[PDB]
This record gives structure tokens, C-alpha cells and sequence, in this order.
DNA sequence: ATCGGATGTATATATCTGACACGTGCCTGGAGACTAGGGAGTAATCCCCTTGGCGGTTAAAACGCGGGGGACAGCGCGTACGTGCGTTTAAGCGGTGCTAGAGCTGTCTACGACCAATTGAGCGGCCTCGGCACCGGGATTCTCGA
DNA sequence: TCGAGAATCCCGGTGCCGAGGCCGCTCAATTGGTCGTAGACAGCTCTAGCACCGCTTAAACGCACGTACGCGCTGTCCCCCGCGTTTTAACCGCCAAGGGGATTACTCCCTAGTCTCCAGGCACGTGTCAGATATATACATCCGAT
């Protein structure tokens, strides 16, 4: 009598409803706490013009995003659906990192 | 020794082609620069930007507005085979993705 | 004051050429201004690795349409070479 | 100095609706669960080579600052472009 | 009310002032008291059966009136046990040696009660001669069980911070002394502060330390130099020291002789270097490598083990490949 | 002496003055009574443009009399 | 009764037996005339010095090896050990060499 | 003109199979044989079409040795040991 | 006019500093070049030079011939990891590849 | 007659200061002459691209040291800066 | 007058010569009588090693006397 | 295959307000005209390098063939992962102080470009020769048949 | 689970012909000059980053079931490996002929490096419209049940 999607059908709708927007995904604020911890290993202290932070954003997008395309393609390989652990450990190594 | 004959205008482009002749020489290119060479090269900088233009504004028009958003412009590039491979390892800022989804993954309707 | 320069003021002149109603936002300017940048970059870039295969030292009006059958694919090639030949034919006679 | 800045519990910004909000950008369809713990090792490797580098361009001209003009300095050598910023 | 720990031997037992100091949520001067009784309960067996009584279990950190009744047995005890050992039970030696689980049990109470700031004492900043990172018990556990110092070899500690490393090495076996500096004034006023409770806190268990020297000297200075040349293991804190501080150390590390250690964080040779001519910057043209334990419980700050590299110094490697090459 | 300081938008103001200082020392002074940048201001009395090096009885100017003040844009 | 082997223990002599050789495996000859074919549709004639055409050869089994060594990842990933014609797609694609 | 045609047939069967005993293969399946000269032509389409263009513009008639590597380098795979 | 002095001797190197400074007048690499620094570039191919042929003729003692064959190196440059990452991109000729069966492909009992 | 100028005489002297016995063929040396030709094309063609987002006009002994942290990895990183170092300061006292 | 061309593996020829004309047509002689190339060969006697443009007498080489042969690779 | 009931998504009117597109006085990098030099082009010779040719040899390539095992198709079975919901916890807007640090402006010693003299390391080119290529023994070392 | 049948490393001989070693050179390369343009640097200005408060709610956290979906296995057949015999071209020297390589002066036509005159692009401000917001209709879609 509630209303239950099967499930499955649910996501379908996210990827019609995210692949249209380009909003940054993550958060802003605990991203920009973590850019700080990786500075603190090899400089004393840094300031970090706030544009920076916003682009070093960008480029942690299409690193992500572009390997989840990618990882996608040997899943369907398998006659598999879901992606695995033991995917992204191959789609990274042909890629030559 | 008229007045003021632009080398834009003794050619026919839009281009600067006076700043790129100093955009050269103070770059550390090579040691003597040509003459014929910046007004060659105003043109493909122009063939090129009016391509790419041209193909935007026309997505644009049928996402009814009327203004160029960088999301157009990422919805001109990888859909038009002849310009992909120029810019395959270019990440524009707020880009966004091309709507696709793969082949198994849509709903299989077994009996329906 | 110091000025700085930019290529903004050109590129939209180009754009009455194809779309004459349209306009640009100034946010997508900045591509524009940073995409001719990265060609520049690259062709005359690759006539400087030229012309040292020929040992000369004059990168002339010819290393341009060396380089520019090079870098852009074979389908923009045959196009892009007729818009400057037919731009230099201009600039001789004059 | 005397702020204390040992804020190592920083991991978890990158959390796990996020993440799944970002492979459906991709366009994957079920997502197991061993990935969280993969996903955040992958993203600390790849700014771990694009800040090492990006203080060392912003060091060589003797100020404290790396600024965002020399972030895009250091993901054309790496690979990747990224236009919009003036670069 | 204070409370009061008395000394299981007869000397100069615990006097904590009240109230109790708080520093932390996890280390004060209450949660050391609950690994205080687990421990002469140890040595003396005929102490457990007198703390069962009139002690209840159910006690905390966060209540005083649940520690006074703890106190209370604790300070009934202790005099039953002094009109015991003066009759036919003969008592405990002064001269034993600890277990490596006990020795943890001294860095507790020596260290958490003597600073009041250890993030203070984390002042560092990379690329300078003053990084102290977090070097634990545990890595210093395993340098006395690879190599066996007599009482000719030395121990010196140009940086040694707190001077924790040689609390332990001179608690586990002997040299001539052991010494640990460190130039800077809160970096060293935390240093000496040890050296006021490691000469009280060793002598509470009953057991002899190593001899040790703790003080504030001058860690680039010309004199102590030649100590490192007068030092046979040498430690000395290369984790982050810095490219321009680790050939000055290797110009302190010059003047040695045969036989000493070095236990350092990098490896100074990749393994294989031979008598050839490529030696004008670092050392080990008189060492091997030597590996030391990988590490379990502290981390890095990536999340990889900070493993350090003993080389024993040999002139033997020397003088047995001079004439290789003139041989037939 | 006397000064007057006249505004483009109608206000004058009367200062003490001596004639033989510079005519930067008493536009310091104008900066110190009402705030007017030294770069961005300008001085000028019957089509005569002001040099600061130059005092006031260098170009003239008596007792009593007016300097007309109009402003530019600094830059750099 | 001439004792046939087990199969698949003749190519685990050979991967043995070719991994330790740095021969050139494709004949010199027939490879000439592959190149000046494709070469014959430009400028019509071309000389080909000899050391280059010989050069080109290293630039193939640069690229086929490095084919076959990932398209075989391919294969054991999903449990099977025969390559496949959707063996070498999937490998090529990845690399981003076919747009 | 020695009109050359039908001549993809130089990569020949075995060889393909010898190729593919260097990086470690056990069982080629059948179809192999003709995607391999699919992905073989297609690469020295684009090697000798830059190589070409460096001796065009040289203006001399003979495809030097350096203009391979001078070609070959360009695309990201560099080539050591021949005089380069 | 004093007894003569090479600039390499004084650096107590073995590569051309003289030739090296030839060189960086005529890449057009910027208008001026400082005196310090062809020095400087000289150390680093000594060093990175090094690194190679010491660990080439290892590999080569091991397969006992008292020469460096072509194959000798390659074995050897994809032997560290750090070594790897700088030439990821180059195929020596006549090379070969590492010895190397996937653990599948043996044969199980 | 033209000379033309290599590497290969230097190289030689490199390897009497590891193994002073082996001895290497003429074949390989080709690929030594065409390994010190490649890096030296990264490493100050790496400070030429570096000049610029300082807006200086001199190379000095100094961008050598900013490219050589950058180009090779971190494992060699450690130990190059020493062995220029301890040279330069050789060539100071001189 | 007469010559004797001694080679390296033990045979010699005699010519006709004139000791007026250079040693370079001389070894163009060579050539057409052995095929010897020009660029590859040398011709020593006591310690002299030949140049083309000199002559047989100039350097002082009598009649009835040998002149020793020997190769070296071209290259160019 | 026919539905009714429930989400959501586009189409819809109406409205504001931050950001475009024209306007303007403006300093400076364009252009014109000019001579004074050296690079590149035009011409012409000389010898190595490619090309087409041809017997002989034989290692290598097709080609029929005859078994086993690996791709693969089906299916039961129990589990990890999605839907959805009811408390929770920082992220997000905006306001307010402090200020270390970026960007200039001059005054400035230290420097490398530059020119022209007087040599030595690189360079060819010979070279005697000894690691490295070969065949016939020779072991271990192997595997598929019971 | 062992006894034969192969590929296999190892030992020795035995040839050749490519490296290491030798000179006598034409020349970059130091040495010893200095001239001018930088980069060094001390003030000094101030725009932008840091930190801190509170308020608001829209995004993150665990129960609570369930069902699809991974995963073993089993069975079937069938497409490819292993060797045989035949059989076509790669291959090695040897063959000889020509086009296009590099070099060699030899002009002579060009592009730096100048001076002065100024319209081009800036940095200005500046009233308005496409575009986001937001409440409402709408059809497009899934799914329980039949």
C-alpha cells in the first residue's frame, strides 16, 4: 500500500537528473579542509588565494569522473552490472599510472 | 603617408595581426622571424574560433536561450568528430557530461 | 598604472560574423581567452622543433604551413591551408 | 604555533553519499560496497602529485601563497588541461 | 584530601598534588593509577590477595569518592608487607632487569606528569634540524635485541627531544653512558624536566636503569663532535631532519671508527655499494645497510610505516678491496 | 598670509599660508585638513597649471586670492 | 603411440623461449612491401633508406606487444584465458586512442 | 607502375601468433587473425603520413632515418638507439 | 696569459662543462645564460648517468659476458620502480620484455 | 672535410669509476649518445617554460635547481640536489 | 721509368709510370688497373706517408724502388 | 493487455535584479619611412646509396586431421545492497575586525655579453687481437603412459 | 603413484672480426680584457585572506525489510592445439646503373634597428533586459492488481 519502487528504477531517474547539471558535486567546505591537511606535510605554512581551491576542485572531478566511465566498460565485460574493487585495480592500470 | 592603413585592414580578418608579430619575437621562437608568417597565422586562429562559434550558437538556439553558457560549449565539442581529438585531453571549468547511459543497463521489459 | 591585455575584444567581433543577435557571458570569455593560448602555443611551438631539422634560422611563412598539416587532423587540414594562401595572395599585392 | 592544526580525522569529508553522488555522473547503475575505502585511497595519491608541485612553482618566487594561477601551471605537465582560469 | 602512592622498597614514593591536573581526555593523573596496582601485583604475588578485600570494582576516573576507598586498602598494605620482609622473607633485589612491558610503564608517569602541553612540545616545522614527529615506545623496543652494547660502547642522541629514547636504551642494557641534547629552550625544558622524575620513577619499581646524561647542550657545537666519534651506536633522528642538515651530519658522522652503529631513518647506499670511486658527499663508503624492524602501531603521515636503517661501520670493507684489483 | 581654496562644487575654504614655501607643502596641508590625495589633485589659476617643486610667489599668486581646485585620476 | 603431449604445454615452452631472445620476429621482406604500399599513395616516390625501414619495424612490436600484453588482463578478468575480437576493444578504448 | 595491391597478406598467420607469445598468451581464439591487420594498418597510417610531411618540407626525396624519430616522438612514444 | 685551466677539472666531473655551455647559448632557451649554471647541469648527468651503467653491468655479471649488450639494459632499467616512472614512455630497441607468465597461465595439479 | 661531435668519448670515462674492467659495444653506445640528448631536452627546456611566470630574462644556477625537483621523482630527487651542490660550491672556491 | 705497388698480403705490380705526373693519377692507374677507390687507399715508403697533389720525385723516390700499400675505411 | 492511483516533469504566467552592451577621454603601441648588413636562395659539381636482377638453399609455411577441454548455457541458493523513513549535525549566509603580504618605485653594485688573441683536449685512422659466436658431446630434468 | 622420451643446460674446442689502444693533427676553448643592463633591495602602500559568531535549515545517519543479483556447478558440445607431410618464397652473395644526396661559392634580396607621428584598445562609468525564481497547471510513467 506504500508507494515502492521496484528497486533499480530509482537511480535511473538520478542519472537523467545529474548528467543534465553542472554543479560541483562535493561539498565546498570539507573539501577545503582537506587541501589544507595535504599542504601541512612539506610547507611550514601556506595561504591559498580562495580561486585555487576552487579550481583544485575541478581537477579532482574529471580525475573521478573519468575513471568511473571507464571502470564501468570491464563491469559490463564480466556480464557483470555491479563494479568491483578488482575493476578500478584494472581500469587504473591499463591507463599506465 | 596618409593615415593609419592596419594590417587587419590591408588583409581582410579581424585578428590582430600587428600583436601577433610581437607576440613572437618575445616569446623566444627562434631568432629572425618572417614577415608573411603572422599574417598567415592570424588566419587560422580565426577558422578555427569561427568554427567553434559557430557550432555552439547553434545549441543554442534550441535550449532557448540566447546567451553562450560553458555548459554549451562542452555540447559542441565532443559531439563533432572533425574537433574531439583536437581537445580529448582538455577539461573545461563546469563542464558537465554527455547524456549516455550504456545499453544493458536500461530496464528489460521481460513480459511487459 | 600597468595595463594588461587580453584577446576579449576581438573574439566578439567574430561572433557578429556568424550569429549577428547573440551574445557571450562573461564567464565563457575566459575560455576563449584561454583557448587561443594553448594553440598558439603549439603551432608556433612546432616550428621552432622545425627549424632546427633544416638547420636554418628564419622560421618563415612556410614552417607555419608545415606545422599546421601536423597538428590539426587530416579533415580541418584541408580547409585551414586555402584561409591563410588565400589571406598572403591578399598581402602581397598591396 | 599555538592553533592547532592536527586535524588528521579529515578522510571522511570525501563521505559516502558523495560518492555516490559522483559515480552517477558516469552513469553506473548498483554500487558494492568496498569501494568507500578505495575511492578515498585513490584521491589522496592524485593531489598528493598536484600540490607537490604547485608549492614548488609558488616557492621559486618567494612568497607564501600557492596562488590560482599556478595550479593550472602544474596539471599541463601532468596531462591535464584545464581552461577557465585564465590560463 | 590528597592521595598518596607509597613505594613498594622503602624510597621516595609518589607524591601527586590536589587536585589532579587535567591535560587530556585520555592520559591524566587518574588513568594512571589503574596500571599502577596491575604492576606490583606482578612482582609480589602476596600483594593480589590483600587488595581483594575492602576494594570494589565498579570505580572510574570521574569520581573521587570511588577512589579514596582504592587508596585506602593501598595505604593499609603497604605497611604489611614492611613488618613482613623484616622477618624470615627475604625481599626483592635491587638489581634486576624489567620486562619491555613494564618499560612503558615508566614513559606513562615520567612523561604525562612532568609536561603540561605535549602539542607544545610538537612545535616542528620541515626543512630545519628540529623535527620531532612521533616516535613511540615501541620503536625503541627493538634496539637493544638486534646488537648486545658492553660497557665500552656509547649512546649519543644529537636531538633526542624529551630524551625518551634514552630513557628506554638506558633501561634495557649499559655503554659507557648515554646522552641525549637539544639546543632550543621549551624544547630542552621539557628534557631536563624528565631528567626529575626518570632518576625518581625507575627507582619505585626496584630496578636498575643504564646510566644517562640528559641535558641542554649545543647539538652543533665543535666538542660534542668528536663524542660522536667517541659514540659507537649512533642515533640520530633523520626522519625529517633535511637535505641541508643531513650532510652536516654526515660531516659529524666522519671522524668515527670501526664497528659503530648507525641507526638512522634513510639508507644512506642503495644496498650495494662497493670500494668504486663514488663516494664524495655521503658516508657509507664505510657502512652496509642494515634493516630494523617495520613499525605496527605508529603511523606516518600517509599511513606507511617509518622504518629506520642500522649500518654497521666497517674500515674492514676498506682495506680488504684495495689490492682486489692488483691480484694476480 | 591669506589663502583662498576653491571647490568645483562651490566651496572655498580659507588657510594660513607663506608664499615662500612650496606649493607641495601646503597640498599636504590640504591633505592633512581634508583628505585630498597629493597624485589626484590639481591646482590651476587663470589657465596656469600648478608644478609642486614651485612655490606660490613663483607664479604670482597674491594675497587674498583664489586657486581653483579640480581633480584627475590617480593611476600608476 | 608416438607420444602426443598434453596441449598447452607446447606454448608454455615457447612464452620460455621468446621471452629470453630480442630477435625480430616478422620477416624483413614482406614488411618492405607493406610500407612502400602505404607510402605509395604521397609524392609517388620514396626512397626509404634502408636503416629507417628497418627502424619501423621496432615500432610495431613496440605497439603490438603492448597490445597483447593488456588485452590478456582483459581476458583474465573475467575468468576466461582465449582472447577475443571484445578483448582487444575494450583494451584499445581504455588507452583513448580510439577518440 | 608495378601496381602493388593485396599486399596486407605480409603479417602473416603464424606471425601474429609469435607476436603474441612475447607478452604471455596461452590460447588465441580464431577470429584474431583478421582484427590484428585492422589495428596493424591503422597505425602506419599515421606514422608515415607525419613522416612524409618532415621530408616534404625538407624538400629532399629519400625518408631520411631521423624522420621517424623526429615523427615518432610527436605522438608520445620516443624511440632510442637510432642516432637520436 | 697563466697555464692553462679547464672548467670541468675544477668541478672534478668527467662530462663537458665547456660543451654543455655551447649548447644552451644555441637552443635559443632565453636571452642570457648565468655562469653558474651549466656547472649545475653538468652534475646532474653525472649522476643519472651513474645510476644506469651501475646497475647495467650487475645485471650483465649475472649472465657472465663482460660486455653491455642492448639486452642488458633493458632488463635493468625495468628492474626499479623509480627508475621506471621517468622512462615509461621509451622502447629501447632491440629490448625485449621482462620474463613474466600471469598466474593463471600455470599449470595447476 | 665537416666534423661532427658526440658523446661517446665521455661516456667511456664514466665507466672506469664503477666496473674498471667490463667494456661496452659500439652499439650500445648509440643508445647512451640518444640518452643524454633526451633529457637534456626536458630538463632546460623545463626552465625556459619557468623564466616566464617570473617574467625574468636570465636562466641562472638556481631554475636548473626548481626543474630537476620537478622532472625526476622523488626517490632521486634526494640525492641529485646534493651531488650539483657540493659541486657549485667546488666551483665558488676557485 | 719502372714502379714497383707492393701490397699488404704479399704481391707486387709493376707499372709504367712518369715521376713528372702526380701520385694522384698514378693511383687513378691504381684504379683502373686494380679497382682500388681513391678515397680508401694509402701509400707509404720509409716512414712517408703520400699526398695526392705531390708528385713521385718531390718526395724522392727512385726508379726500380717500391712503394708499400695500405687501407684505410672511407667513411665520409 | 487493459487501468487506476500515484510521482515528476515538462509547459505555463508573472516578476525582479545582477550583469551585459553601448558610451568616452585617453595614454601608448601600433604604422611609415628609412637605410645598412648577412642570411638564404640560386647554380653546379661529385661519389655513396637505393634499385632491379638472379640462381640456390631450406627453414619456414600452409594444410589435412584427429582428440579433449574450455567457452558457455542453465539453474538453485543465500546474500549484500537498494528504498524509504525518522532524528540529527554541520554547512551556508553575512557581518566584523585585524594585517601579513603582494605589487611598485627607485636608487643601485655585480655581472655576463662581447672581441680578439695564443693552445690544447677531441678527432680521425689505423689497429693487433681475444670475447663472443659455434658443434658434439654431456648431464639433470623433465613429462604423460600405468 | 614410477620408468622412457625428449629439450635442455653445461663443458670444451675453434673459428672471426668487431672494440681498445695508438697517434698527429685542424680548431673550439680558455685566458684577459672591459662595457651596460639588468636583478637586488629598502621603503611603502594596502587589498585580500583569516578568524570568529550565530542563525537557519537542507543534507548526512541507522533501523527494517525485502528482492534482485553474484556465484558455484553441472552438462553439453564444439572450436583450437599438437604433429605430420607436403611445398612455396625468404635468403643470402653477387650482380651492375643511375638519381639524388651532400658541399661548393655568389650574389642580392631581403629583415633588424632605428626615428618620429598618432588611432587604435583600454579603463572608465551606466540605465536596461534575459534570465533565475516561484507558484500552477498539465502528460508521461511506473506498477499493483486484474
Amino acid at each position: 500500500k506504500p508507494h515502492r519502487y521496484r528497486p533499480g528504477t530509482v537511480a535511473l531517474r538520478e542519472i537523467r537528473r545529474y548528467q543534465k547539471s553542472t554543479e560541483l558535486l562535493i561539498r565546498k567546505l570539507p573539501f577545503q579542509r582537506l587541501v589544507r591537511e595535504i599542504a601541512q606535510d612539506f610547507k611550514t605554512d601556506l595561504r591559498f588565494q580562495s580561486s585555487a581551491v576552487m579550481a583544485l576542485q575541478e581537477a579532482c572531478e574529471a580525475y573521478l569522473v573519468g575513471l568511473f566511465e571507464d571502470t564501468n566498460l570491464c563491469a559490463i565485460h564480466a556480464k557483470r552490472v555491479t563494479i568491483m574493487p578488482k575493476d578500478i585495480q584494472l581500469a587504473r592500470r591499463i591507463r599506465g599510472e | 603617408r596618409a593615415k593609419a592603413k592596419t594590417r587587419s585592414s590591408r588583409a581582410g580578418l579581424q585578428f590582430p595581426v600587428g600583436r601577433v608579430h610581437r607576440l613572437l619575437r618575445k616569446g623566444n621562437y627562434s631568432e629572425r622571424v618572417g614577415a608573411g608568417a603572422p599574417v598567415y597565422l592570424a588566419a587560422v586562429l580565426e577558422y578555427l574560433t569561427a568554427e567553434i562559434l559557430e557550432l555552439a550558437g547553434n545549441a543554442a538556439r534550441d535550449n532557448k536561450k540566447t546567451r553562450i553558457i560553458p555548459r554549451h560549449l562542452q555540447l559542441a565539442i565532443r559531439n563533432d568528430e572533425e574537433l574531439n581529438k583536437l581537445l580529448g585531453r582538455v577539461t573545461i571549468a563546469q563542464g558537465g557530461v554527455l547524456p549516455n547511459i550504456q545499453a544493458v543497463l536500461l530496464p528489460k521489459k521481460t513480459e511487459s | 598604472r600597468s595595463r594588461k591585455e587580453s584577446y576579449s575584444v576581438y573574439v566578439y567581433k567574430v561572433l557578429k560574423q556568424v550569429h549577428p543577435d547573440t551574445g557571450i557571458s562573461s564567464k565563457a570569455m575566459g575560455i576563449m581567452n584561454s583557448f587561443v593560448n594553448d594553440i598558439f602555443e603549439r603551432i608556433a611551438g612546432e616550428a621552432s622543433r622545425l627549424a632546427h631539422y633544416n638547420k636554418r634560422s628564419t622560421i618563415t611563412s612556410r614552417e607555419i604551413q608545415t606545422a599546421v598539416r601536423l597538428l590539426l587532423p587530416g579533415e580541418l587540414a584541408k580547409h585551414a591551408v586555402s584561409e591563410g594562401t588565400k589571406a598572403v595572395t591578399k598581402y602581397t599585392s598591396a | 604555533k599555538r592553533h592547532r592544526k592536527v586535524l588528521r580525522d579529515n578522510i571522511q569529508g570525501i563521505t559516502k553519499p558523495a560518492i555516490r553522488r559522483l559515480a552517477r555522473r558516469g552513469g553506473v547503475k548498483r554500487i558494492s560496497g568496498l569501494i568507500y575505502e578505495e575511492t578515498r585511497g585513490v584521491l589522496k595519491v592524485f593531489l598528493e602529485n598536484v600540490i607537490r608541485d604547485a608549492v614548488t612553482y609558488t616557492e621559486h618566487a618567494k612568497r607564501k601563497t600557492v596562488t590560482a594561477m599556478d595550479v593550472v601551471y602544474a596539471l599541463k605537465r601532468q596531462g591535464r588541461t584545464l581552461y577557465g582560469f585564465g590560463g | 584530601l590528597e592521595l598518596r602512592l607509597k613505594s613498594p622498597v622503602g624510597a621516595e614514593p609518589a607524591v601527586y598534588p590536589w587536585p589532579l591536573p587535567v591535560y587530556d581526555k585520555h592520559h591524566d593523573a587518574a588513568h594512571e593509577i589503574i596500571e599502577t596496582i596491575r604492576w606490583v601485583c606482578e612482582e609480589i604475588p602476596d600483594l593480589k590477595l590483600a587488595m581483594e578485600n575492602y576494594v570494589l570494582i565498579d570505580y572510574d576516573t570521574k569520581s573521587f569518592e570511588s577512589m579514596q576507598r582504592l587508596c585506602d586498602k593501598y595505604n593499609r598494605a603497604i605497611d604489611s608487607i614492611h613488618q613482613l620482609w623484616k622477618g624470615t622473607t627475604q625481599p626483592m633485589k635491587l638489581n634486576t632487569r624489567p620486562s619491555t612491558g613494564l618499560l612503558r610503564h615508566i614513559l606513562q608517569q615520567v612523561y604525562n606528569h612532568s609536561v603540561t602541553d605535549p602539542e607544545k612540545l610538537n612545535n616542528y616545522e620541515p626543512f630545519s634540524p628540529e623535527v620531532y614527529g612521533e616516535t613511540s615506545f615501541d620503536l625503541v623496543a627493538q634496539m637493544i635485541d638486534e646488537i648486545k652494547m658492553t660497557d665500552d660502547d656509547l649512546f649519543v642522541d644529537l636531538g633526542s627531544g624529551v630524551g625518551q629514547v634514552v630513557l628506554q636504551v638506558a633501561a634495557a642494557t649499559n655503554c659507557k653512558h648515554h646522552y641525549g641534547v637539544e639546543k632550543a629552550d621549551i624544547p630542552a625544558k621539557y628534557a631536563e624536566t624528565m631528567d626529575r622524575e626518570f632518576r625518581k620513577w625507575m627507582k619505585w619499581y626496584g630496578k636498575k636503569h643504564a646510566e644517562y646524561t640528559l641535558e641542554r647542550g649545543d647539538f652543533l657545537s665543535e666538542e660534542w663532535r668528536e663524542r660522536i666519534a667517541n659514540t659507537s651506536v649512533i642515533f640520530v633522528n633523520n626522519f625529517a631532519f633535511g637535505p641541508e642538515v643531513d650532510h652536516q651530519l654526515k660531516e659529524r658522522f666522519a671522524n668515527m671508527k670501526e664497528g659503530g652503529r648507525i641507526v638512522s631513518s634513510k639508507p644512506f647506499a642503495p644496498l650495494n655499494f662497493r670500494i668504486n670511486s663514488r663516494n664524495l658527499s655521503d658516508i657509507g663508503t664505510i657502512m652496509r645497510v642494515v634493516e630494523l624492524s617495520p613499525l605496527k602501531g605508529s603511523v606516518s603521515w600517509t599511513g606507511k610505516p617509518v622504518s629506520y636503517y642500522l649500518h654497521t661501520i666497517d674500515r674492514t670493507i676498506l682495506e680488504n678491496y684495495f689490492s682486489s684489483l692488483k691480484n694476480p | 598670509m591669506q589663502i583662498f581654496v576653491k571647490t568645483l562644487t562651490g566651496k572655498t575654504i580659507t588657510l594660513e599660508v607663506e608664499p615662500s614655501d612650496t606649493i607641495e607643502n601646503v597640498k599636504a596641508k590640504i591633505q592633512d585638513k581634508e583628505g585630498i590625495p597629493p597624485d589626484q589633485q590639481r591646482l590651476i589659476f587663470a589657465g596656469k597649471q600648478l608644478e609642486d617643486g614651485r612655490t606660490l610667489s613663483d607664479y604670482n599668486i597674491q594675497k587674498e586670492s583664489t586657486l581653483h581646485l579640480v581633480l584627475r585620476l590617480r593611476g600608476c
